[PDB]
């Protein structure tokens, strides 16, 4: 359990080569979450899911559905 | 009805599962909490004195040896003073800036309707509803958000006559088969008319234009009451 | 974002020595809210990053069969031939804004990496241009619809007052001015480096910063020597005590002035971070119909560029 990085020697951790969304940070793109018999695991942030949106020239995209979002924000005062 | 009501059961949930969603709020007694218990903490040091306490120092050394370890605590107390109400300074200015905030989100969301991009929150603001805290606000926001799309085919234009025609609100979607006009935000098929469309240009000045028929409204009632015309003055010859 | 720094009390003030340990403890927590407060910045620093750079959760591409109608992107697009993910006009950002760390970290000053490297920055910014070139202004408020550029620049005329007439008629006309537009980035960028001052003075603030707390380490604030060794190593203890205080009590206040002048630079870094995220909502990802918030004339797109330790905006605008 011994992995280096810019962010300096990191022991008792496993390096994973997936990229996942972790939870605690580290640095220099490096990151840490607890995953599985479970141990903690280090790897290269995840930056989401991709998505391809096609393109052309006739095409284009009608939403034939709707949905109401309520949002909850906490600003103190 | 659903989707709105669905909405306001699921704060209900969210909220007693998940107490770390006022954390921002939280944070605000803990920081000052931590400012009350370290400026405390403070009396209790020697501050390079041979002892914290001045009833002590007065009570043992000399009056000449005393007045210059009393001035040490007193030294020492104001610049450890200072320290929290430059502190205190600092994080007014962070409380005061998120009231600012907060007040511009109470006129223009809740207030009034703001077409501002993700002021309101994510996707198109529709009402917002504020709510009491402790040392704070909360917002609820309604918004409007698509689910479900479908690939169309488009056209920049519509060339009928030989003039362009172009839409006056939404834009042309097609099946495959017959061009219709709808809205960007929602799929609403309508026959193209010259009252949904404009004649602006010529089709030789557009990319793309594509052959169609314009149907016009006012061509199937003028000619079916030209042809009670015809035949009224039919009987006018006969 | 700002560079990222830590101070630790002991290794500044006195090094190496056990008895200036004994008499910091004297002074109670005072280390406590000196590193607590650097360390808060650094947090700070790094949500500023995830406040502006990252807005959307979806990584959007272009599509490897381009007709944007006349338009070249290939200035603001990445280059997918380099090693690092940069466009054309990233590559004058970071080439004009300006060892020096390696000395400072050799006096006890710490710079911590950030947390966001570079290379994720510019995948953010690719994610958001390759979005507003397909997407238009449907990513931002919910799911991606595709529409055609043509189309979006359209809507986008109809919003400022400008029937959508126009775009098909001056097509071509747009077509030049638009990209001899984006060509002069270029050329402003080669020829003056004065334009990004604004993110060379933030460096030179904090190299100032940086170098003058280290450079109050060799004055004697009243006392025999600056050196630890000079002092008790000749004076008896009872008067070591007393010129070793001096040197405490002089190291602490240029150490609290210094901590005091970050919380008051970090304040200012997030008034400018909230006034970039505000424009990447309302400019970038959708329209604003704001006067001489997205710039002079009527809003049409913006263009957003990656750029070290702040962000560059491109607007495209009707005048």
């Amino acid at each position: 359990n011994v992995f280096q990085t810019r962010a300096g020697c990191l022991i008792g951790a496993e390096h994973v080569n997936n990229s996942y969304e972790c939870d605690i940070p580290i640095g220099a793109g490096i990151c840490a979450s607890y995953q599985t018999s479970q141990s903690i695991i280090a790897y290269t942030m995840s930056l989401g899911v991709e998505n391809s949106v096609a393109y052309s020239n006739n095409s284009i995209a009608i939403p034939t559905n709707f949905t109401i979002s309520v949002t909850t924000e906490i600003l103190p005062v | 009805a659903n989707q709105f009501n669905s909405a306001i059961g699921k704060i209900q949930d969210s909220l007693s599962s998940t107490a770390s969603a006022l954390g921002k709020l939280q944070d605000v007694v803990n920081q000052n909490a931590q400012a009350l218990n370290t400026l405390v903490k403070q009396l209790s040091s020697n501050f390079g004195a041979i002892s914290s306490v001045l009833n002590d120092i007065l009570s043992r050394l000399d009056p000449p040896e005393a007045e210059v370890q009393i001035d040490r605590l007193i030294t020492g107390r104001l610049q450890s003073l200072q320290t929290y109400v430059t502190q205190q300074l600092i994080r007014a200015a962070e409380i005061r800036a998120s009231a600012n905030l907060a007040a511009t989100k109470m006129s223009e969301c809740v207030l009034g309707q703001s077409k501002r991009v993700d002021f309101c929150g994510k996707g198109y603001h529709l009402m917002s509803f504020p709510q009491s805290a402790p040392h704070g606000v909360v917002f609820l926001h309604v918004t409007y958000v698509p689910a479900q799309e479908k690939n169309f085919t488009t056209a920049p234009a519509i060339c009928h006559d030989g003039k362009a025609h172009f839409p006056r609100e939404g834009v042309f979607v097609s099946n495959g088969t017959h061009w219709f006009v709808t809205q960007r935000n929602f799929y609403e098929p309508q026959i193209i008319t010259t009252d949904n469309t404009f004649v602006s240009g010529n089709c030789d000045v557009v990319i793309g234009i594509v052959n169609n028929t314009v149907y016009d409204p006012l061509q199937p009632e003028l000619d079916s009451f030209k042809e009670e015309l015809d035949k009224y003055f039919k009987n006018h010859t006969s | 974002s700002m560079t990222k720094t830590s101070v630790d009390c002991t290794m500044y003030i006195c090094g190496d020595s056990t008895e200036c340990s004994n008499l910091l403890l004297q002074y109670g927590s005072f280390c406590t809210q000196l590193n607590r407060a650097l360390t808060g910045i650094a947090v700070e620093q790094d949500k500023n990053t995830q406040e502006v750079f990252a807005q959307v959760k979806q990584i959007y591409k272009t599509p490897p069969i381009k007709d944007f109608g006349g338009f070249n992107f290939s200035q603001i697009l990445p280059d997918p031939s380099k090693p690092s993910k940069r466009s054309f006009i990233e590559d004058l950002l970071f080439n004009k804004v300006t060892d020096l760390i390696c000395a400072q970290k050799f006096n006890g000053l710490t710079v911590l990496p950030p947390l966001l490297t570079d290379e994720m920055i510019a995948q953010y910014t690719s994610a958001l241009l390759a979005g507003t070139i397909t997407s238009g202004w449907t990513f931002g408020a919910g799911a991606a619809l595709q529409i055609p550029f043509a189309m979006q620049m359209a809507y986008r005329f109809n919003g400022i007052g400008v029937t959508q007439n126009v775009l098909y008629e001056n097509q071509k006309l747009i077509a030049n001015q638009f990209n001899s537009a984006i060509g002069k980035i270029q050329d402003s960028l080669s020829s003056t480096a004065s334009a990004l001052g604004k993110l060379q003075d933030v460096v030179n603030q904090n190299a100032q910063a940086l170098n003058t707390l280290v450079k109050q380490l060799s004055s004697n604030f009243g006392a025999i020597s600056s050196v630890l060794n000079d002092i008790l190593s000749r004076l008896d203890p009872p008067e070591a005590e007393v010129q070793i205080d001096r040197l405490i009590t002089g190291r602490l206040q240029s150490l609290q002035t210094y901590v005091t002048q970050q919380l008051i630079r970090a304040a200012e870094i997030r008034a400018s971070a909230n006034l970039a995220a505000t424009k990447m909502s309302e400019c970038v990802l959708g329209q604003s119909k704001r006067v001489d918030f997205c710039g002079k004339g009527y809003h049409l797109m913006s263009f957003p560029q990656s750029a070290p330790h702040g962000v560059v905006f491109l607007h495209v605008t009707y005048v």
